This record gives C-alpha cells, structure tokens and sequence, in this order.
C-alpha cells in the first residue's frame, strides 16, 4: 500500500510563511504510486475535530481550497518525486494544529497510458500520513530542563515503586521520552504536555518497576525537544 | 457548506455491548459518506467508506448504514482497542466536511489507584524552583480528587492535573499532580502531603515527606 | 484530348468539402481540430497532405475500406443511442487528446475502465428496428505494460466481442511497446461493424473495450473521396482531377487517371 510521511512542520511567527511536504512511498494495486491519486490536506488544531483544507487532482488540475485559508494556501504536487507540497502563506494563530496529507482511493491517472478520469471523484481516505504539527505563536523556542522523580523508601504502594522524569518550561510541543533506549516499555506512563501561566509547556514520565529493582538496576530516561535540538539522557536513582 | 452532525458527542459502554453512532448531514448526501477512527495521538483509520462499505482489514464487529440524510456506524461487540474518536466524513460537495466526532469510552470494574509522591530534586531547587509531583496509577474511574496540603494547609491555584488516555489494554486510567512553588516558598515550609479520595477507596488515601527527609 | 487544368477544383456544381487538417477518418471519429466536420455531407471529400492527427495514437486494421466506404456513403450523421456500461467508468480521456485546456477523446468513441477494483464481464445489447443499415465505430486498446493493463481493467488479459446475427470479431488485445508517438506506446486499434434492420449488435468484454457511442447512418449515392493539393475556387465545372477542374467538352483526357463525375476518359 502506499504510504505517506509528512514534513516540514515548526514555528512561527503570526504573519510569516511555511512550506509543508509530503512524500509518498510503497503502492497499490497494479503498483500504483502516490502520482495515480488525488490528495487533501486535512488539519486538526489542538483538542478539535477535523478540517479539510484543500484537494488536489492527480494530474495537478482541478484544485480547491476551504474558504478558511483560500487566497492564503496553495496547494501542488510533484509526481517526478512523488512529493505534494502545501505552501502557507499570512499565517494566524488559529491555523495551529496537526497537518495530515491523506490520499483519496480512487485511481484518477495513469500516465504510461495517457489516461485520465473525467471526473475528480473525492472518495475516501484510505491512507493517512503521521501528521506534522505546525504552531504559529509570538513566543520564541525554549528548550526543557530535565529534573528526575527519585524513588524513595516507603513509597512502595502495591507491591511496586515508582521513579519517573520531570521535563519542564518548552516551547513549542513536541517531546518525546523513552525509557532504557526503548528497552523498558511495560508500565511506562507518558503524560499529556500542560500549558503553564508562563506560556511554557510541562510534562512528566512515570514508570513503575519492582522494589527489588531499586540500586540493582539502571534507570535512564531519554528526552527529545527536536524544535530547540536538545537531546538529554538523564539518569534516575533512589535519593 | 454541508454540516454533520454527529451523536452522541460522547459514550460510555461496557465491553461486548452493541454499540450505535449516528451522523446526521443538512441535506441529502446520497450515500457518499465514510467513517474513520482515530485513536490518541495517531492518524485517522478508515473504517467504512460510502456509507456501508467495510474497508479491507478492519474487523467485522463494525458495520455501516443509511443514506440521505441519516447514517449509522454499529459497533456489535465492544472490545476494549476501540476506545477513541469516530468521525463521518461527506463528499457530496465541496467543501468535504467531517462530523465533530463522537468519542467512545470503556466501562471496567472499580480499581483504586496506587499513589505515590516525589519531592523536588535537588538539582531543580539549585535553579530556583520546586515541583512536587503526586502520581495516581491505573485506576478506574476516572474521576478522583486530588488535594494538595502544605504543613497541613489546604492550597489552592497552584497545581496542575494531567490525565491519560484510557488504556487500550485493560481501560484505566493514570493521573498526575504537580504543585508548583518559588524555592522561597518551597523552603519555608516543612511537611507536604497529597490526598487522594476515589470510589475504589474507602477512605482518602495520604502520601507525604518532610523537606529534607 | 484535354491536356490542361486552372489548377482549381470548381465548387460547382459538386458539393466539394475540404479537409484542410483533417483526414475524413479522424473526422469519422471525432478528433478534436476535426470536430467541425461532425454532422457534414459531401459529394466530394478533399485530402490535404498537410492534415495531420492530434488524438489518442491509433491505427485501422483495414484502413482502406473503412475510408472507402464512409467517403462513398457522403455523410458522417451520427446517433447517439443509449448503452449502458454497468459497472465501469466512462469518459476516459487522455493529454494526447486535448478538447479545450482538458484532456478529452475522440467524440464518437467512449473508454471505458474499471469502476472500484472491478471490471465485469460487459454484456449489452443493441437491436436494429429501423429500415436502414447502421455502421457502429468501436475500438480495441492495447496497453504497453502488464502494470498498465491491470490498473485500466484488473483482468490480466482483456478481449473484445462483437457480432451481429450472421458475423463476428473477437480481438485480444497485446500487450507490448509500439514507437513513442506524442510521448505514448500505447495503441488504440479501430474496428467496425454494420448491422441490418431486423438484425442486433452485441458487444462482450472484459477488458480493454473502446466502445460506441451510437451509429453512423449509411447511404448510398456518388459520393467519394480524392487527395489534392489543388485550392478550391468558385466557379462551375463537371470533371474535377487532383489536378483541377478540366472541361468534358473533349472525349478523352491526359491529366490524371484519378477522376469524379462526367468526365473525359484518361488516356
Ligand atoms: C448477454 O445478454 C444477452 C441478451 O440479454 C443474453 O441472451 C445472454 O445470455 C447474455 N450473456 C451473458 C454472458 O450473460
Ligand atoms: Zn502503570
Ligand atoms: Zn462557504
Ligand atoms: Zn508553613
């Protein structure tokens, strides 16, 4: 099947321009590529339904856009790269949100024998991409401090202790954190980003592991803030 | 610009119950409509394209139905993987436009959580700031009340809650408190404590540590 | 003996029709720079050298008569009747092909492909209840790879079945590379049909079927067709040649072998 992985996404400032991607791999049926459908971009701002934005037809033709951001997007494709492109252009703080491209299913071209659907037929979306999420804030880039969650006697409850990683004051989302490399997962707790009064966000990891465990084992938590490329290992242990 | 609308905007149900959506559009639509899942923090999944079509893969308990103007998705059997947002989806006209969704939630039984609570390190004092955190693990439901208490004081404005997604294996929920204070503050008092109070527990539940303990 | 010529072809009293870019077979199927010529009657068709095809590449197993009889039927009337394509998808049309800013196809002709991940055995009927012969246009596509031929039509290997009470053609299609002609290896390849009254066309495919769109009505007369170069002029004379219009006063004459109406015999 064909599958989409979107890029390009960041910050910036209300006013400012920004060039969304998307590249295409994988196929369909009779080794159909990206460069046989039509495609949408679709949004989705924080905690909101989803808004469909714009469609483009296989060939490039028969574009149309969401009277929301018509006159400020422009949507195109190039099949040479199996690549299709959203340019923003007046950007406001509401267009905050997760980007998707997603592919419509029905076959509308097929170049090798100059063939072409006479009609767009805008059926369903049967691939999406990962999304890309795009903020549009006054507020510049701040990496995170990472501070550890110490396990402590007498805090077992259950037969379990638990120690975690407070990731605090970033802007903009997103970080990720695993724990042990992606080697521990099993009672890993990631925790929704907060907004503080100070506009920054916070988030914290928690895991929970055996008592036993404590001083014998290594616990190390691994945060990514790729938006300021901060990359922090931080290694957690009983106070 | 078609509208859907889609019901009920939010559901609780128990697993293997028979479970009904409905998405309802502003005019006739034939049956050019789809319904997606889309699951915490991932993409949207199609589940039913054209109003009754089952996509390819996706399990037999979904199935779909009606045209015009009024269309059902019907879940037969509720497993605890389908928590997450339903949403229908019109091309019709131009502009495509999408239900605002219908967000489905498991019913499990009771399950208290296990708390625990973690003091400011020392590296976060060092820098001027103290944050106490207080973790509520995998419990169910998801409604509880967190009290945070300094030398016995009951505080107020000055702490924050995150919660989960409800698990996709066993339906709870984790929660946490943060009680954030200047350095200043954080030193000037001496016991601190969080108190839990939840339907799985039969009296509030207190963690706590002395500053420096 | 007649041994000259203006170097023009007389308007009368013939009813002459010139080509200009257009061959009288694109005309037929609806090239569109030719689409002018829908609909016209001549009593003498005009060839130009320079006409030139713009459409889907293709070519006329039997070109010859195809041409033949449509330029001595005189006419190119056509009727559009109602097929029905269950479970397919009309209207291809192809950058080959472009009608307006769009791609289009040939007006007379209509291709189709699978409709979802399906192309089903096609089966149609189409009886003849009136009392003159109808000629049906139809075609045959031949995709230049397998990754081609199963997107357009899912089957692997398609075929085309057309037949009245008393004839039939089945054609399969082959798959295969023809030289790049306006930047396609592909190929359409045109057949026909004639079907009497009291007689029925059915058409069975499953694949790479270009079908009718109605029927062309035949005549019979004096109507015919000629290659020239010779510009058309207004003014009256009974013999024309490629050459030109020469008097039939004489009984013989040695301009061209290649003549139409009351004229001098070559010699
Ligand atoms: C095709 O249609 C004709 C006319 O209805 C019918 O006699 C014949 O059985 C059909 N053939 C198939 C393959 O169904
Ligand atoms: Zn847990
Ligand atoms: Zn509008
Ligand atoms: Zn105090």
């Amino acid at each position: 099947q064909v599958q989409l992985q979107e890029s390009g996404g960041g910050l910036v400032q209300p006013g400012e321009s920004l060039r969304l991607s998307c590249v295409g791999s994988g196929s369909s049926f009779g080794e159909s590529t990206l460069s046989y459908y039509a495609v949408s971009w679709v949004r989705q701002a924080p905690g909101k339904g989803l808004e469909w934005l714009s469609i483009i037809n296989a060939g490039g033709g028969d574009i149309d856009y969401a009277d929301s951001v018509e006159g400020r997007f422009t949507i195109s494709r190039d099949n040479s790269k199996e690549t299709l492109y959203l340019q923003m252009t007046n950007l406001r703080v509401e267009d905050t949100g997760v980007y998707y491209c997603a592919k419509h299913m029905s076959m509308q071209q097929v170049v090798s024998a100059g063939w072409e659907r006479a009609d767009l037929v805008g059926d369903a979306f049967d691939v999406w991409g990962q999304g890309t999420m795009v903020t549009v804030s006054s507020a510049s880039t701040k990496g995170p401090s990472v501070f550890p969650l110490a396990p402590s006697s007498k805090s077992t409850s259950g037969g379990t202790a638990a120690l975690g990683c407070l990731v605090k004051d970033y802007f903009p989302e997103p970080v990720t954190v695993s724990w042990n490399s992606g080697a521990l997962t099993s009672g890993v707790h990631t925790f929704p980003a907060v907004l503080q009064s100070s506009g920054l966000y916070s988030l914290s990891s928690v895991v929970t592991v055996p008592s036993s465990s404590l001083g014998t084992q290594t616990y190390i938590c691994n945060v990514n803030h790729k938006p300021s490329n901060t990359k922090v290992d931080k290694r957690v242990e009983p106070k | 610009d078609i509208q859907l609308t889609q019901s009920p905007s939010s559901l609780s149900a128990s697993v293997g119950d028979r479970v009904t959506l409905t998405c309802q559009a502003s005019q006739d639509i034939r049956k050019f409509l789809n319904w997606y899942q889309q699951k915490p923090g991932k993409g949207p999944k199609l589940l039913i394209y054209d109003a009754s079509n089952l996509q390819r893969g996706v399990p037999s308990r979904f199935s779909g139905g009606g045209s015009g103007t009024d269309f059902t998705l019907i879940i037969s059997s509720l497993q605890p993987e389908d928590v997450g947002t339903y949403y229908c989806q019109q091309y019709d006209g131009l502009p495509f436009t999408f239900g605002g969704g219908t967000k489905v939630v498991i019913k499990r039984t009771v399950a208290a959580p296990s708390v625990f609570i973690f003091p400011p390190s020392d590296e976060q004092l060092k820098s001027g700031t103290a944050s106490v955190v207080c973790l509520l693990n995998n419990f169910y439901p998801r409604e509880a009340k967190v009290q945070w208490k300094v030398d016995n004081a009951l505080q107020s404005g000055n702490s924050q809650e995150s919660v989960t997604e409800q698990d996709s294996k066993d339906s709870t929920y984790s929660l946490s408190s943060t009680l954030t204070l200047s350095k200043a503050d954080y030193e000037k008092h001496k016991v601190y404590a969080c108190e839990v109070t939840h339907q799985g527990l039969s009296s509030p539940v207190t963690k706590s540590f002395n500053r420096g303990e | 003996v007649q041994s000259s010529s203006t170097g023009k072809i007389c308007n009368n009293p013939h009813r002459i029709l010139d080509g200009i870019d257009c061959t009288l077979i694109d005309a037929l199927l609806g090239d569109p720079h030719c689409d002018v010529f829908q609909n016209e009657t001549w009593d003498l068709f005009v060839e130009r050298s320079k006409a030139f095809s713009n459409c889907y590449p293709y070519d006329v197993p039997d070109y010859a008569s195809l041409r033949s009889l449509v330029a001595s039927s005189g006419t190119l009337e056509f009727i559009t009747e109602g097929f029905t394509w269950t479970g397919v998808t009309q209207n291809g049309g192809s950058n080959a092909c472009k009608r307006g800013p769009g791609s289009g196809f040939f007006s007379r002709l209509n291709w189709l492909t699978k409709s979802g991940s399906t192309y089903p055995v096609l089966n149609v009927t189409m009886p003849n209840n009136d009392n003159f012969d109808k000629l049906y246009i139809w075609g045959v596509h031949h995709p230049s790879t397998n990754q081609e031929q199963t997107s357009l039509y899912v089957q692997a290997s398609g075929r085309v079945t057309v037949s009245t009470r008393r004839s039939q053609q089945t054609i399969i299609p082959n798959i295969g590379s023809r030289p790049w002609v306006r930047g396609l290896s592909s190929r359409i390849s045109i057949y026909w049909t004639i079907v009497k009254p009291g007689d029925v066309l059915v058409i069975n495919s499953n694949g790479n079927l270009i079908a009718p769109r109605g029927y062309f009505k035949m005549r019979t007369g004096k109507s015919s067709i000629m290659r020239s170069d010779a510009p058309i002029d207004t003014c009256i004379s009974e013999c024309i040649t490629p050459n030109g219009s020469i008097p039939n006063d004489k009984p013989f004459q040695n301009v061209n072998k290649i003549t139409y109406g009351a004229c001098p015999k070559y010699v």
